[PDB]
């Protein structure tokens, strides 16, 4: 209830302070005011256009690792256990697999940027 | 007068203040003059002691120092990037070029003065004009804003 | 070839041009000597057939481009 | 100048450089900004006698340049030649020839 | 002559030492660590920082800034009329209008300069016969309206006559070199 | 000697001269005139057609390697039939020499550009159209590099008036900047600065 | 009265580039007008730029036609890639010049000037 409550009150605090920014100052609005900005020039084409990306590769390697490092997060819990032998053995897997495969990606250049 | 009277003045005073303690200028100059310009900045006269502190984008920015030789191909950018910097926005002219075209000012290339593009608040004049000079003109800014009644007039509408 | 067919829409377009009399229109009637245009008019008009036809028309075309039967007859041994 | 021994020395100490022998703030070692009246010197061409201007009128011996071939004027087993003898190689710095 | 600034002479091989001194180099950031040195010795340094406006800059004699029409010690106006200073302002910053006076004196009736349009550079005090007209030391004169600059014979004479007890003494402490 | 007089070398000139020569004989199909300044620099003026084996030949000779195009430029003279004098000033970094190269051009008659021989003359050529109004046939891109968007006129012409004939301001009615016919407050005074006194009497021209 | 041709040996090629550049320019139009924020219509500036064409319609040098289409061309690619700007575009309509009367009367009310 505690953190709901301290939650809330930041989302009160922070709807406050823009309101008051939108709301206290003087409004004079036009069309070059509102118009975006290219560095004082008009902008060639919508910035809405697609827009190449040279690390897809490593982004969907992120998601991958993410995951790994969910499967490696219960591990302060899992070094309680009573068969220490396993649980150590199952997680120099885990992370020699995962050290495998960021090595594997490293020598086939996944990792570099395209062009 | 009236106590309400003297409450308006005191926020005049508190806005006024506030505005002329925090100005950042657009990151935006042209030539010569906008070199004595960052020699402001430099650390002898440094204008972040007076509060005065370079924004690149001209959102952020409240003065726009028009240090340089304004162009006639340069007119529209200049007027572009004025026009997208908020309303309580003030204009330094700096050095001769931008006050009344200077040593170019019977080209058929630049705007004679750039109080011919944009309502220049202040003119600095020098050819450059000292860095000293430039801090004359923003101090002489400070006031000319501290002199602003707008709540005042407000009132008194 | 839809003769019939290229022909009228040709008319239509014709008819659709702004700076000639639907009534003074007609297949045989000439750009120049009978509606008195000039050969930017005549170039419009030839633009209009491009870009309601989806073919492309070179310029070596155009100056033989004079009446609207030209253009119907163009069109068909192109088409 | 003004700063205490301590402060020195860790400023020597972090940048590496002795920083009191070079101060980058000028105290006293500066020319006074008052000065004695200078005498400037005159030049060679001060002088009473044997000062004709023709004879120094450096300005007036300029000519118009020679034509070497022209195609109205000229109406037209050697050796190939360069337009300057080649440019002798630059030798390496023997105060410091690397960095 | 000439140096190389990058090229290096020969090779230093391999040796254990020096693989672990490069591999602390890498490791241990020290050349990150020793610029961190170098801002925290300016940072415990003395600022170059002056108190603008109780304390400026320092200056020259030689120093150009706001013009100024002079006079004699009896009052006479130094200038002539002769638009020598006309003549060679590179900006055509200078506009002079003349005729005699009521007593015959060859004087001024305009003498304007357009401080937007000047640049400053002592062409007209380097070529006025007379030293009437001069770049006294001001530089603070910044105006509100482009108008203020554009200056007549009355402002000045009007600044020849404020800033006199320190244009004759600069003029003074300058003119054996000129 | 005289201490107010420019030494002379008449070494450079002779050597200057030689290379003239040289260049002269290789080249007769398109040089016109070869002439040495007493300041020791070398000008060789060719038909416009011979630009691009002149300069080729400038810069890939083993005696001239003359690899470094110094600038392009040209001078309005409007007073012959082909006005713009079109001046190429190239560097030999080998031989530490420099040679001037000059043709010329009116109005329409374009001449070819060097964009195959130096790459510099990309932007020196579009920096000639640009303000003299010179076509350069064979130009990857020709158009204005320094003048406004949608300016007319070459303004380097010497016809071409100094203040040129528009001038920009801001509009409020049309919220735009928006060029009108110009207008000064103060005309440029243009002064007579010519001593009716011959000075030079090498200069002089015989009578017509 | 014999000179070297630019492009053009006499004025029917030229009339064939000058009518090219006619139909770029007015297929480039509508794009312009959308892309640039432009108050005017297609039928405004389709008739601008038949406009520009009928001003420079009297020369018959082929040399001039030609150097005329480099021209058009040049500020066809600074439409198309956009480098004149609103303003730029709109320098061609003088809306806010007025324009000097023709009449002679008018004229002698005015000034001076012929
Ligand atoms: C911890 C260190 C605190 C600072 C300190 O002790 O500095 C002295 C001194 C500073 O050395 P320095 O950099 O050579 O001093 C600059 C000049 O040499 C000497 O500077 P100056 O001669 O130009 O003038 C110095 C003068 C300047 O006097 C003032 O500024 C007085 C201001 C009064 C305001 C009312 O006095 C001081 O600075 C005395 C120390 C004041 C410390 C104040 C700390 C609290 C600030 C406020 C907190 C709230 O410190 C040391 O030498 C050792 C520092 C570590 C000590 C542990
Ligand atoms: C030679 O050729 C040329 C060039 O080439 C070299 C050029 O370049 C060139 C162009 C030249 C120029 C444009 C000149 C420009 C000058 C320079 C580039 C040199 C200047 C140097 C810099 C800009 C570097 C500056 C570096 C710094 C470290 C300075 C720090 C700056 C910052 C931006 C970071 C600090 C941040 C700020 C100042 C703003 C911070 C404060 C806030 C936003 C406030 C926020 C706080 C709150 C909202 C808190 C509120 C809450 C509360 C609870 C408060 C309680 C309130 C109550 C009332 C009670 C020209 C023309 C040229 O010819
Ligand atoms: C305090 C600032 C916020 C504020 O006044 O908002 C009201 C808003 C502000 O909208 P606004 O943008 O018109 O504010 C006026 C301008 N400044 C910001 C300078 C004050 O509305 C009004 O003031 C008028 C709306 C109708 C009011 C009808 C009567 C209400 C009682
Ligand atoms: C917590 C961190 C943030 C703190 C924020 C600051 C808190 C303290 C604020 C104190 C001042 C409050 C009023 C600020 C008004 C700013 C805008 C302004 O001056 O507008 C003038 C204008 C003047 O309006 P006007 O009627 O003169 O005309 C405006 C329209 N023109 C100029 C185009 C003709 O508005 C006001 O005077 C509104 C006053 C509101 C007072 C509220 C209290
Ligand atoms: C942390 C350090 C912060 C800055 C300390 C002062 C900077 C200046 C020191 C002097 C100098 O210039 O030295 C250059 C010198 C480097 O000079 P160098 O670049 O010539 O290298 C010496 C030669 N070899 C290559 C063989 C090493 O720095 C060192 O010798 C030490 C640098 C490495 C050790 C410090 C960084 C790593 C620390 C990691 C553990 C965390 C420590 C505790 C942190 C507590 C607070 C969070
Ligand atoms: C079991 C496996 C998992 C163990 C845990 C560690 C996980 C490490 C994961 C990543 C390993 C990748 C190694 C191969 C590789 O991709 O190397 C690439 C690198 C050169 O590539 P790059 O860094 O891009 O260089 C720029 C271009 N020259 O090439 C190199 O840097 C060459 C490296 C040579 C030395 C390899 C390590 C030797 C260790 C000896 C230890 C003795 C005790
Ligand atoms: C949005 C607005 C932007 C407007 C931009 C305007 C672009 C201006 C481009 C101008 C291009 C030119 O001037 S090329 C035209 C000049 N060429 C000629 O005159 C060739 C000779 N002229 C003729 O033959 C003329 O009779 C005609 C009318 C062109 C053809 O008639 P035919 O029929 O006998
Ligand atoms: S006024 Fe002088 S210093 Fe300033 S931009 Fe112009 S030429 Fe440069
Ligand atoms: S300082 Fe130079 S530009 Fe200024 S008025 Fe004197 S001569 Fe003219
Ligand atoms: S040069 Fe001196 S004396 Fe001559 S007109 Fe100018 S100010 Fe007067």
């Amino acid at each position: 209830m505690n953190l709901y409550t301290v939650i809330f009150i930041n989302i009160l605090l922070s709807l406050t302070l823009i309101l008051v920014a939108f709301w206290l100052p003087q409004m004079n609005l036009y069309s070059e005011k509102a118009n975006p900005y290219e560095c004082g020039f008009d902008p060639t084409s919508s910035a809405r256009l697609p827009f190449s990306m040279k690390f897809f590769l490593v982004a969907i390697t992120f998601l991958l690792f993410d995951l790994e490092i969910a499967l490696l997060l219960p591990l302060p819990w899992a070094i309680q256990t009573i068969k220490t032998s396993t649980m150590m053995i199952m997680a120099f897997i885990l992370v020699t697999i995962l050290s495998l495969g960021l090595a594997y990606e490293w020598t086939q250049k996944g990792l570099e940027w395209t062009e | 007068r009236s106590r309400a009277e003297y409450v308006v003045t005191k926020l005049d005073d508190l806005i006024n203040w506030a505005r002329r303690s925090s100005l950042w200028p657009m990151t935006f100059g042209l030539a010569c003059c906008a070199v004595e310009m960052m020699h402001m900045a430099a650390p002898r006269y440094d204008m972040d002691r007076f509060g005065v502190v370079f924004r690149a984008s001209p959102r952020q920015a409240d003065v726009m120092i028009v240090a340089g030789t304004l162009t006639n191909k340069m007119a529209p950018a200049l007027r572009k990037v004025y026009d997208q910097m908020p309303e309580p926005r003030y204009v330094v002219s700096m050095g001769s070029c931008a006050n009344g075209g200077g040593y170019y000012h019977y080209s058929y290339s630049v705007v004679r003065g750039c109080d011919r593009i944009v309502p220049v608040d202040i003119y600095v004049p020098g050819c450059p004009p000292t860095a000293e000079a430039l801090l004359y003109g923003i101090l002489q800014l400070q006031r000319k804003i501290k002199r602003e009644q707008k709540l005042k007039i407000w009132y008194r509408r | 070839l839809t003769l019939d067919g290229i022909k009228d829409r040709v008319l239509y377009v014709l008819k659709l041009y702004d700076k000639i009399d639907p009534e003074k229109l007609s297949v045989n009637s000439h750009f120049m000597k009978d509606l008195g245009l000039d050969s930017l008019d005549q170039v419009e008009i030839i633009m209009a057939m491009e870009d309601e036809f989806g073919f492309e028309i070179p310029d070596i075309d155009a100056e033989k481009l004079m009446c609207p039967q030209e253009i119907v007859d163009y069109i068909a041994d192109k088409k | 100048a003004s700063a205490t021994r301590v402060i020195q020395k860790l400023r020597n100490w972090a940048s590496g450089q002795d920083l009191q022998a070079k101060l980058q703030l000028r105290y006293q070692e500066i020319a006074k900004r008052t000065q004695p009246p200078p005498k400037l010197p005159v030049g060679p061409s001060h002088k009473l006698s044997n000062n004709y201007y023709c004879t120094r009128d450096g300005r007036r011996e300029v000519v118009p340049p020679s034509i070497i071939m022209s195609s109205q004027k000229a109406l037209v087993e050697k050796k190939a030649v360069t337009p300057a003898p080649p440019m002798k190689r630059w030798e390496l710095s023997k105060d410091q020839p690397y960095l | 002559t000439y140096k190389y600034v990058n090229k290096k002479e020969q090779e230093s091989e391999v040796d254990m030492k020096s693989a672990t001194d490069n591999a602390a180099r890498i490791l241990m950031w020290t050349e990150l660590i020793r610029g961190l040195g170098m801002t925290l010795s300016y940072l415990f340094r003395e600022p170059a920082t002056i108190n603008y406006p109780f304390e400026k800059g320092p200056l020259s004699p030689r120093f150009r800034g706001e013009h100024a029409l002079r006079r004699y010690p009896s009052g006479e106006e130094r200038c002539i009329a002769c638009k020598l200073c006309e003549a060679i302002c590179p900006a055509q910053a200078i506009t002079i209008e003349a005729e005699p006076r009521a007593d015959g004196s060859r004087r001024t009736t305009r003498y304007d300069i357009d401080m937007t349009k000047c640049i400053y550079c002592g062409f007209c005090q380097e070529a006025c016969p007379v030293d009437a007209i001069v770049e006294g030391p001001n530089f603070e004169f910044s105006t509100e309206t482009h108008e203020e600059l554009l200056y007549n014979k009355e402002k000045l004479l009007n600044n020849g006559d404020k800033w006199e007890a320190e244009i004759a003494a600069n003029i003074q402490a300058d003119y054996l070199y000129r | 000697k005289r201490p107010t007089v420019r030494p002379r070398s008449d070494v450079t000139h002779k050597q200057l001269s030689a290379f003239g020569e040289y260049v002269a004989e290789i080249l007769p199909k398109y040089v016109q005139q070869v002439q040495v300044s007493c300041l020791d620099e070398l000008e060789i003026c060719i038909h416009p057609d011979g630009v691009i084996p002149t300069l080729t030949f400038l810069r890939d000779h083993t005696n001239a390697q003359f690899k470094s195009l110094a600038d392009l430029t040209a001078v309005d003279v409007p007073t012959r039939q082909n006005r713009f004098e079109i001046v190429y000033n190239l560097l030999s970094l080998r031989f530490n020499s420099r040679i001037r190269v000059k043709t010329y051009a009116d109005e329409l008659t374009p001449i070819d550009s060097i964009v195959s021989v130096h790459i510099a003359a990309n932007w020196y050529e579009r920096e000639v159209w640009d303000m003299f109004g010179v076509f350069f046939f064979n130009h990857p891109d020709l158009r204005r590099i320094l003048t406004d968007y949608g300016f007319e006129g070459h303004p380097f012409r010497k016809d071409f008036p100094l203040t040129g004939y528009v001038e920009l301001r801001y509009d409020d009615e049309v919220k735009r900047v928006v060029a009108e016919p110009v207008e000064l407050a103060q005309e440029f005074r243009k002064f007579d600065l010519n001593s009716p006194w011959e000075a030079f009497p090498a200069y002089r021209q015989p009578p017509e | 009265t014999s000179v070297k041709p630019i492009f053009s040996r006499d004025l029917n090629e030229a009339k064939r580039r000058v009518r090219e550049l006619y139909r770029a320019w007015y297929r480039e139009v509508p794009n312009t007008v959308h892309l640039m924020q432009l108050d005017i219509t297609v039928k405004q500036g389709r008739d601008k730029v038949r406009e520009m064409f009928m001003k420079n319609a009297h020369v018959t040098d082929p040399r001039v036609v030609d150097l005329l289409v480099i021209k058009g061309k040049m500020e066809l690619q600074e439409t198309i890639k956009v480098w004149k700007q609103r303003t730029h575009v709109m320098r061609f309509f003088h809306e806010t010049e007025t324009p000097r009367p023709k009449d002679f009367l008018s004229k002698f009310y005015m000034g001076h000037d012929p």
